DNA sequence: TGAAACTAGGATCTTA
DNA sequence: CTGGAGCATAAGATCCTAGTTTCA
């Protein structure tokens, strides 16, 4: 970075100040200069000595120009090879060395130089009083006569010219504040000796506001009223009148850039509608930075329909022809520092070029995604890559571990067991397994190249690495050849300059990769600049094309002028001179030339108030000064004699128009002038359509005669969800959860629920848990080592406590068949593992009313089908659900109630909330008198218990946060609360009546 | 080491990346004998085989100096048993180790457990069911009024109701659906007071639908009592749907601890039932379940690695057991031949076969050549020389001058449907008229394949005035489509054929429902579709055309085999075609391949 | 809910062939179809044909001109932008919909492919950071509202009438991170010394 | 030429999990039990130390010496427990406590509970009735043996690894984050 | 209020391009 | 009555 | 060279008290 900055500074020295280089080539310093000379002069002298020692030619632009000027100052008229004439059109900044060279060459070739100064008279600075008499020369008109700055005797005599400084009395504050580059250029042009200068200054008739401003700039005057004396300050009829229907210059305060471009589009359509022979070629829209405005441009200009479409062409935007393979190659150069996160490697396989090279198709990408998600692949590619980061080599959760798991699962079956402490993966088993072979080929290539790209080699050995990367990882298609050739060209050019400059030492890869990435975004595109559409572009120096409508967008404070602070140790920032160029003066002069080049109408727009916090964000200083000048030199025709300040405030409020925050505001569509063309939002603004009807509708449903028991189980697991995905067959199936970042340190949720379920089902069978613990350890599911052992032993201690109680009340049993006839509706299905004492189920969870419902239904079916026995359930924290044996008539009556609830709930979203309604019913219903209570204190306790069960705490999720309820209602209204508690009381009271 | 040699072999395209990396990850840096054995065994399993005897590995010598690389240490290293069991990657079966060594044949542990389950089912579990001979013969001659000669349908029905597990082979066009209808009628009429959960199943959806409509028509045609007609099975389902296989996971809803609750099962078209599917179905059946399989003995092989029905029906030439031949002679009333000696009573009696073709026999040239293809090539070439029997053709397609004649002949065959399409045909008749002529092919890509043949034939009707296309459209009025992935919501199955014709209410694709109706689907709703002016032989199974036309490739391919030629011959109904060089066709018929399996070793012991 | 809602719309538009994932996005909260209307839609094959054709048109409009014009065509052809405004509590949902649309267009300009955008949206639903861009805008300032503001964000502002309902509330700090009363340092004490507490 | 970043939480979590991966996997079970009951995961550790890790680093009152490790600290605490265990097993079987009106006679059942509690020092948590031999507890209700004060000096200060693990984490995560952003 | 959106009646843009032998080819 | 351990229920857990 | 299948699941903890029961 130091060498690049120093080389840029030295090139700038070469162009701009050759005297310093001529001095430093000898070895002396320069007096009166800032710091950093003490290390910059020996650097330059050593560079000259080194480039002489390399045998490269000594000649350069610092010591060449003097010899060139001396050669052409005294010779024949035509030394051979010279052109007949050469034009310099539209450049308003040239170095003094270049101008000296041009006047030296001008005696031999006729050189036509074309320059657009906005002023007419002489508006430059002055060097010395002995130089002012030299400015008694004169421009010659093309046909008529000669003229210069007006009243040239007493103007030089008066305070127009300062003691040493520039023309302080130019008049026009716009010109004085902005033309900093133009003043230096005109001072350089009038300083030439042999130049023969001529003018062609076409006048502008002051009728419009814009033409008033342009004429004031041209004739170099100042019509702004300040009001030194009170008889001037009171009266206000001396400024020019402004037509209230005149819209040459307008300002548009907006809110957000999307709203800003939406306003601009409508105004351009209005301008095209008003002026008949205006075409979308002649309209330019100039943006402070195009990369942060282009998406909104594309969005609204594409969202315009066919009847209201005017074509756009976003020039000066950075090109991205094959962005995915560009990023793939940059990330592939970033290989040796990568930790190989599985998400990033799958984003690498998202590349179609590389997938086709390693023959994995889009069908196979989904299966690899699911297999990486489930198989436990998170970390570095090998064990060696884990050790290379100086970490403990655990072996598990690596890419090699996952691929070993996949291959071992192809050769194995998962029920057999581990082989080398790797539990095989049961999914990859058939013809789909060759995707694993292709993935392992990918990993072998990536591992070999991350080994190979590590060392530091000279540039001659860095030459073929890019070709090796491209032809080893990518399969060239018809689309990809452009990007691949461009990448090879840029890499070759970098190493070509490095080799031609005779560099010998070692070069690490990160340097070359950073240089390639920094060069790959320096190539803009502007092929479709003025090809016919509306020309969207960013503001660029020395590009002054006269258009009809100039629109400037995004002129907030700080955004424009675009800031570029100098390097600090630059030696032009300390002691500047005349022709020096800096970015602030550059951007100010571009604003001035944008004002001049607009021929018909102007459009300045800036963000007024931030849309988030509704704060205030000010316009740029340039727009503020323009508005101040307009207000200080105009007045509305009504208030002929009000005040200077009152007239200024009136015209400032008249010109600037605010804009609505959101497009469907009827202030947009109210008639007049600020009337949008967006017919799409007109019903939204005028409120011409009905609101949303309630989702609960009475649906026609007829109950069949054969209802399988799994239908009732799936229904009573969750009734509203069963209505959604069973009646009208909508299921809001959410996406898959993404790949976790790291290996499991702790296990929560489903990942431990499955472990507890398998452990409990093994422990009830009185089997040793060591085999299953080894199975999980080889699975890469438990935490590492001692932490895994601790977690396993505490889970063993809890499931042993549960399984003791399960064993103490268990008799071996078998299945049975179910076939009843309840209300004339047959029930089919099976019941698993019913024992002579009845139904036993064990489940590692907390006490849930939905599971109580499940056991109650499964037990009513059994008790209606004979079966004198009890039904028990065993849960965590010594939860329990016991039901006594009943009579057949009672069981059929209760099952009739459940089937009737099913047939109602398939037709309407039956409102049985199992957890919340269960908690409310448990609070209210008393098991002493077996009656429903009514006292207001217990009703209020049940109310707050129901709310605490509906919405949970901040770190538990209540039953409210579910899409099946959010689809029906958002905020729980008390009337629906009364309805749901009535339905839940109707349907859940057998459970709390018979729970013992 | 030898990793670079294996990568060289991979770049020579003689192995697979799976094969090389599986060998590397199972052997590590062990002796190269285990590495090479694992590589060849993985390639053998991936090709379609099951087992790998050692004599294959030291007698192939196809690509590499196996001895010159595998010589590593002391001892005469040709005792490959101990030379491979020394490493940790091969075991005898008592340990959880990938390569297994059971009968001096190395093969994968998954393949080992699947093959052992299949052999245990077909050797020990298949019991004998005893039924009264008098009422059995009463039912047989009530449902089979003909009593003149050896009726293989009578033999098949009798032996299938006799045994718990019964394979019924037979060529396509024999009356297997009729035999199954008689079988179910006999079983329902025999078991009256016992509830019988009859279930029908198939490996693919199109064959399942054909099975449903065929047995529906047949079982309504046979006369039964109303309670018997209640007891008739309602419908069939795809084998994964019956098993309860999850979409992504490899879990089964009908595992060994939860057997499916269905009493008797009919597995239609068990030729493409692969060996893992057979094992997973065997683990899903209860104790009192009886099954009857179907399918050809020598049809095209199973798509997944492992063939089972060919390895079962290889024992058909053994003949019946001596006592069982007398039993069948008692039942059917005629004489059945007996088999010499004895090999295995349970297998040799459980199997049956339908020798006598009844739809088209040897009198048809198609049937005569179909019988000849299973024999040597001399009978086939002699049969096609001798006067061609006026029902089969052959064109010597050798260059483009014959290729254009082939295209002309194809459009001549498609003429009726094409001119009906040009005459604005009605949907049922145009779908019926499309289903008589269909070109076939073996490869997919190239001059001989589905895409290439479709491109050339569509260009030929673009040049000769038959039907036009538009380069923006891709949907010209009259194209054929075949659905690749199954569609459950639309109720249309994989492999079904429809014609996209613009009736006037919008260009909609019309389909042939298996119940006779016509289904119209918007092309925006179609799951997948490919043009099928020529469709592959593997996609042709289960359907029968009226004029087939096979086009063999120019060179020798590993996909063209005697089985493929035979099933492409058997696809047509009344007229056949052929486009093959005689040398290539003779080589294809002569190369009788198989799949290395250990079932033949298990059954003999 | 609007992020998940747009995820369902994008998933349906990507593959309108699949009847289940089309009905899943049709039966949502922002189109506002009744259960009766979904029941009528599941039976009329002509209605399903025209809905699938319309969503195919949306897919073509997306693949031609980006995301936001497809959304705008969806608003203009389903009248949801006006239905949400008519339904109470709807300005908030409409502004959230437009904010998600702006974010989607800004991300889809750089993101080249189509399925990558849907994966991106699901990734941001799973990972909702609290940066500057994706903070919630105000619903409307023309609607005159009772502004609720935190004490810290209120610092520096000017309010006419102020309510402090919960000013007596407090929360005892048990953590031991105290400053020295002599040298004015940051003296963290790892132990639970009650003096430092 | 620099690039700004304010999404530093991913780096902080990666560095904290990296430290917990490097410095707590190679422990044996007898120390890993104590670490686990102090906190379960690196996310919990970062939730403890986040507000001190961000910003300017504070000054820990009475820092542990740099040359001390987790194994040495565990050995020190288990030796300190074993000393009191040895003393109480030596002097068990004597009475020097005045049975007051508020002092029940059945409280000597807690002494037998302590006797059954002393089995092995590999654990870390004592029985809650160890505060019944405290001089402050008994003065409400006579040393006669050194353990009556040894229990006092044992229970005056808590026995934990928290300070050591917090100090090592807060000293190493900062360095890891700084070096990673420098790279 | 009573309100409506103005309608542009003429064609907004012409038919102009700079072709690089692409439309002709 | 004084005391003293013990079972179960309860409440409360921020800020730009 | 190509066959297949849809859906559910989990839920915090630390701690001080009131009240209860037991006991000298």
């Amino acid at each position: 970075q130091l060498s690049s900055k120093a080389a840029d500074l030295f090139d700038q020295y070469l162009v701009y100040r050759p005297d310093w280089l001529a001095q430093w080539e000898t070895g002396h310093l320069v007096e009166g200069l800032g710091e950093a000379q003490a290390w910059q002069a020996p650097l330059w002298k050593a560079l000259v000595e080194y480039t002489h020692q390399l045998g490269q030619p000594r000649w350069h632009r610092a010591n060449l120009y003097q010899r060139f000027i001396e050669t052409l100052e005294s010779a024949t008229t035509c030394p051979p090879g010279l052109p007949s004439r050469v034009f310099i059109c539209g450049i308003s900044a040239l170095p003094p060395v270049y101008l000296q060279a041009l006047q030296a060459l001008g005696k031999h070739i006729e050189i036509h130089l074309l320059f657009t100064n906005p002023c007419r008279y002489y508006w430059g600075d002055i060097k010395d009083p002995a130089y002012l008499a030299k400015l008694l020369t004169r421009q010659r008109r093309h046909s008529f006569e000669d003229r210069e700055l007006p009243l040239f005797r007493d103007s030089e005599n008066a305070g127009q010219l300062f003691n040493s400084d520039g023309e302080q009395d130019v008049g026009n504050p716009l010109l004085a504040s902005w033309g900093k580059l133009g003043r230096d250029y005109i001072y350089l042009l009038s300083d030439l000796e042999s130049s023969q200068e001529l003018d062609a200054f076409v006048d502008v008739t002051p009728d419009n506001l814009l033409h008033n401003i342009q004429s004031d700039i041209l004739e170099l005057e100042n019509r702004a009223v300040a009001g030194v004396n009170i008889e001037e300050f009171s009266r206000s009829d001396n400024k020019r009148p402004l037509d209230p229907l005149d819209s040459s210059i307008t300002f548009h305060v907006c809110h957000s850039p999307q709203r800003e471009v939406e306003v601009l589009h409508d105004r351009l359509l209005a301008m095209l509608e008003e002026d008949p022979t205006l075409t979308p070629r002649d309209i330019i829209v100039m943006v402070a930075d195009i990369d942060s405005y282009s998406p909104f441009i594309q969005a609204v200009f594409g969202s315009a329909p066919a009847d209201r479409y005017l074509p756009y062409a976003i020039s000066d935007r950075r090109a991205r022809q094959s962005h995915p393979v560009l990023e793939a190659f940059i990330s592939l150069l970033s290989l040796p520092d990568s930790r190989f996160v599985s998400e990033d490697v799958l984003a690498l396989l998202d590349v179609p070029v590389l997938a086709a090279r390693f023959d994995i198709t889009e069908e196979g990408l989904r299966y690899l995604r699911q297999w990486v998600n489930e198989s436990g692949i998170r970390w570095g590619i090998d064990d060696d890559n884990v050790r290379e980061l100086e970490l403990p080599a655990t072996g598990q959760h690596t890419w090699r571990f996952g691929l070993t798991r996949m291959l071992l699962g192809y050769a194995m079956e998962s029920a057999q067991g581990e082989w080398q402490s790797v539990l095989p993966y049961d999914e990859s088993s058939g013809l789909i397994a060759e995707l694993v072979g292709h993935l392992a080929s990918l990993l072998m290539q990536l591992n070999i190249w991350r080994r190979g790209l590590a060392q530091e080699r000279p540039l001659e050995e860095w030459l073929p690495v890019c070709r090796d990367m491209l032809n080893a990882f990518f399969l060239p298609d018809a689309e990809t050849e452009a990007a691949m050739t461009l990448i090879e060209q840029q890499w070759q050019a970098i190493i070509a300059e490095g080799l031609g400059a005779q560099y010998g030492d070692a070069v690490p890869l990160s340097l070359l990769r950073d240089e390639l990435a920094q060069r790959l975004d320096q190539e803009r595109i502007s092929q479709r600049f003025l090809a016919g559409p509306v020309n969207i572009c960013t503001l660029m120096p020395m590009r002054s094309i006269p258009f009809k409508v100039v629109c400037l967008l995004g002129m907030n404070d700080g955004v424009y002028p675009r800031q570029l602070a100098p390097l600090g140790f630059d030696l032009m920032s300390q002691k500047p001179k005349r022709g020096d160029r800096s970015r602030r003066d550059d951007d100010r002069y571009l604003f001035l030339e944008a004002l001049i080049s607009a021929q018909q109408k102007l459009y300045i727009s800036y963000i007024g108030r931030s849309i988030q916090d509704n704060s205030e964000r000010f316009p740029s200083v340039l727009v503020q000064e323009l508005i101040d000048y307009i207000g200080q030199s105009h007045y509305l025709p009504g208030d002929e004699a009000l005040n200077c300040d009152e007239s200024e405030a009136r015209v400032k409020a008249h010109l600037t128009c605010l804009h609505t925050r959101m497009p469907f505001d009827p202030q947009n569509y109210q008639p007049g002038e600020r009337q949008s063309y967006a017919r799409e939002w007109l019903p939204a603004a005028s409120q011409a359509g009905k609101a949303h009807s309630e989702f609960v509708q009475p649906l026609p449903f007829t109950l069949p005669e054969t209802v399988p028991l799994e239908t009732l189980q799936r229904f009573w697991a969750h009734p509203v969800r069963a209505f959604f995905q069973m009646r009208l067959q909508v299921n809001f199936r959410t996406e898959d959860s993404e790949i976790p970042d790291t290996e499991p340190f702790i296990l929560e949720g489903l990942s431990r629920y499955q472990i507890n379920q398998q452990l409990l089902n093994a422990l009830v069978e009185q089997d040793d848990a060591e085999r299953l613990f080894r199975r999980f350890r080889a699975a890469g599911d438990l935490p590492y080592g001692a932490f895994g052992e601790i977690f396993w032993e505490t889970q063993c201690q809890e499931m042993q406590q549960l399984a003791d109680r399960v064993i103490a009340c268990r008799q071996p049993g078998q299945s049975m068949e179910i076939d009843l006839a309840c209300n004339g509706v047959q029930i089919t299905g099976w019941l698993p593992q019913v024992q002579p004492d009845g139904l036993l189920r064990w489940r590692p969870s907390l006490l849930s009313v939905a599971q109580g419902m499940q056991l109650w239904l499964e037990h009513l079916v059994y008790c209606a089908s004979g079966g004198n026995g009890e039904s028990r359930l065993f849960l965590r924290k010594d939860g329990e659900w016991r039901f006594p044996p009943l009579a057949a008539e009672q069981a059929l009556h209760y099952l009739s109630q459940l089937i009737e609830g099913y047939r109602e709930g398939m037709s309407a979203p039956l409102l049985v909330l199992p957890e919340s309604g269960g908690a409310w019913l448990k609070t209210c219903y008393d098991a002493q008198n077996d009656a429903m209570l009514d006292d207001d204190s217990t009703l209020q306790k049940a109310r707050t218990k129901f709310l605490q069960a509906y919405e949970g705490n901040m770190m538990v999720r209540g039953e409210g946060d579910d899409i099946w309820y959010q689809r029906l209602w958002r905020q729980l209204t008390p009337e629906t609360m009364e309805a749901i508690v009535e339905q839940s009381q109707r349907f859940l009271l057998p459970l709390f009546r018979f729970n013992q | 080491k030898l990793q670079k040699q294996l990568l060289e072999a991979v770049e020579h395209k003689q192995l697979r990346p799976l094969d090389v990396q599986f060998a590397l990850t199972v052997a590590g840096d062990e002796h190269p004998a285990v590495t090479l054995a694992a590589a060849l065994l993985s390639h053998d399993a991936g090709e379609g085989h099951v087992c790998l005897p050692l004599s294959r590995l030291e007698n192939n010598e196809a690509s590499h100096p196996l001895l010159a690389t595998c010589v590593s240490e002391i001892g005469e290293l040709q005792n490959w048993e101990e030379c491979l069991l020394a490493s940790q990657a091969v075991s005898r079966g008592d340990e959880p180790t990938p390569m297994i060594l059971c009968g001096d044949r190395l093969y994968l542990n998954r393949m080992w457990c699947n093959e052992r389950t299949v052999a245990r089912f077909f050797n020990e579990v298949n019991h004998a069911i005893e039924v009264d001979e008098a009422l059995l013969a009463q039912t047989l001659d009530k449902l089979f009024p003909v009593s003149d000669e050896i009726n293989w349908q009578k033999v098949a029905a009798a032996v299938a109701l006799t045994r718990r597990i019964s394979v019924i082979s037979g060529g396509p066009g024999t009356g297997k659906t009729t035999t199954v209808a008689k079988l179910l009628a006999a079983l329902i009429q025999m078991a009256d007071g016992e509830r019988c959960r009859i279930r029908l199943a198939a490996p693919t959806g199109k064959a399942a639908a054909r099975l449903t409509e065929s047995l529906g028509k047949a079982l309504r045609q046979l006369p039964l009592t109303d309670e018997q007609k209640k007891r008739i099975p309602e419908d069939a389902s795809t084998l994964h749907r019956l098993l309860g296989a999850q979409p992504g996971s490899q879990r089964l809803r009908h595992h060994a601890g939860n057997p499916l609750h269905l009493d008797v099962l009919v597995v239609d078209e068990a030729s493409m039932i692969d060996l893992p599917m057979m094992s997973r179905l065997i683990d899903a059946l209860p104790d009192h379940a009886r099954v009857i399989f179907l399918g050809d003995r020598d049809q095209l092989a199973s798509v997944e690695a492992g063939a089972v029905l060919g390895d079962i029906c290889a024992y058909a030439n053994a003949g019946f057991t001596a006592e069982r031949a007398r039993q069948l002679s008692r039942l059917t009333g005629t004489h059945v031949p007996a088999g010499t000696g004895t090999e295995a009573a349970s297998l040799r009696d459980s199997l049956c076969l339908l020798q006598k073709s009844y739809r088209f026999g040897s009198d048809s040239g198609i049937g005569q050549l179909a019988a000849a293809i299973n024999r040597g090539d001399k009978t086939a070439v002699k049969t096609v020389f001798q006067q061609d029997f006026t029902d089969i053709e052959k064109r010597l397609l050798q260059s483009g001058e014959d290729y254009i004649a082939m295209l002309e002949e194809a459009l001549a065959g498609y003429g009726r449907y094409l001119d009906l399409l040009q005459a604005r045909a009605e949907p049922d008749l145009i779908i019926q008229a499309f289903n008589e002529y269909q070109l076939l092919c073996a490869l997919r890509e190239g001059p001989f394949g589905v895409a290439g043949l479709n491109e050339r034939i569509e260009q030929f009707m673009q040049q000769k005035r038959k039907i036009h296309r538009h380069p923006h459209s891709r949907w010209y009025e009259g194209r054929p489509v075949m659905i690749a992935r199954n569609d459950s919501a639309l109720g249309l199955f994989n492999g079904d054929i429809g014609i996209a014709l613009d009736r006037g209410q919008g260009t909609r694709v019309w389909f042939a429902m298996p119940d006779g109706n016509i289904k119209s689907v918007q092309p925006s709703r179609l799951p997948e579709h490919e043009t099928t002016w020529a469709m592959t032989v593997h996609k042709s199974q289960g359907s029968e055309f009226d004029h087939a036309a096979l086009i063999l490739p120019s060179q020798r391919t590993p996909v063209v085999t005697r089985e493929l030629v035979y099933t492409a011959v058997t696809r047509a109904r009344r007229r056949l075609s052929l486009y093959a060089d005689e040398r290539i066709l003779s080589a294809a018929i002569a190369t009788r391949t198989e799949r290395r399996s250990g079932l033949a070793a298990l059954f003999s012991s | 809910l609007e992020a998940q809602e747009m995820l369902w719309l994008l998933q349906a538009v990507m593959t309108p062939e699949r009847e289940n994932t089309l009905r899943s996005a049709l039966a949502t909260s922002m189109m506002g179809l009744n259960a009766l209307d979904i029941e009528t839609l599941n039976n009329d094959e002509h209605a399903w044909d025209v809905v699938v054709e319309e969503f195919d048109g949306y897919r073509q409009i997306w693949r031609k001109r980006g995301v936001m014009p497809m959304l705008r065509a969806l608003m203009s052809a389903r009248n949801i932008a006006e239905n949400l405004l008519a339904t109470a509590g709807g300005e908030r949902r409409l502004t959230d919909i437009l904010h998600i649309s702006e974010l989607l267009q800004e991300a889809g300009t750089q993101l080249e492919s189509e399925h990558a955008l849907v994966r991106w949206l699901s990734q941001h639903i799973l990972e909702p950071d609290s940066n500057a861009s994706s903070q919630q805008m105000r619903l409307e300032s023309d609607k005159h509202l009772v502004q609720i503001v935190t004490i810290h964000k209120s610092k520096g502002l000017e309010y006419p009438l102020v309510w402090l309902p919960f000013i007596t509330n407090f929360r005892v700090q048990e953590q031991a991170f105290y400053h020295d009363r002599h040298s004015f340092e940051a003296v963290l004490d790892l132990n639970a010394a009650p003096e430092s507490v | 030429e620099q690039q700004l970043i304010e999404d530093e939480s991913l780096l902080r979590y990666q560095a904290c999990a990296d430290f917990w991966r490097r410095h707590c996997y190679p422990l044996p079970r007898e120390i890993a039990q104590v670490v686990f009951e102090t906190w379960k995961g690196p996310q919990a550790l970062l939730r403890d130390i986040n507000r001190y890790l961000q910003g300017e680093a504070p000054v820990i009152k009475a820092p542990p010496p740099d040359d001390e490790t987790l194994a040495s600290r565990h050995a020190q605490i288990v030796a300190r427990i074993d000393t009191v265990k040895q003393q109480w097993r030596d002097a068990v079987g004597e009475l020097d406590a005045l049975i007051e009106s508020s002092g029940i006679d059945r409280r000597k059942f807690n002494r037998s509970n302590q006797a059954k509690w002393i089995d092995k020092i590999s654990a870390w948590a004592e029985e809650e009735t160890n505060s019944y031999q405290l001089p402050e507890s008994l003065e409400k209700f006579t040393p006669r043996h050194p353990l009556f004060e040894a229990i006092d000096q044992l229970l005056a200060e808590p026995l934990s690894i928290r300070d050591l693990v917090i100090t090592r984490a807060l000293a190493e995560i900062r360095e890891t984050v700084a070096r990673e952003k420098r790279r | 209020a009573e309100l409506n959106a103005k309608t542009l009646q003429r064609l907004p843009g012409d038919n102009w391009r700079v072709t690089s032998y692409s439309g002709l080819q």
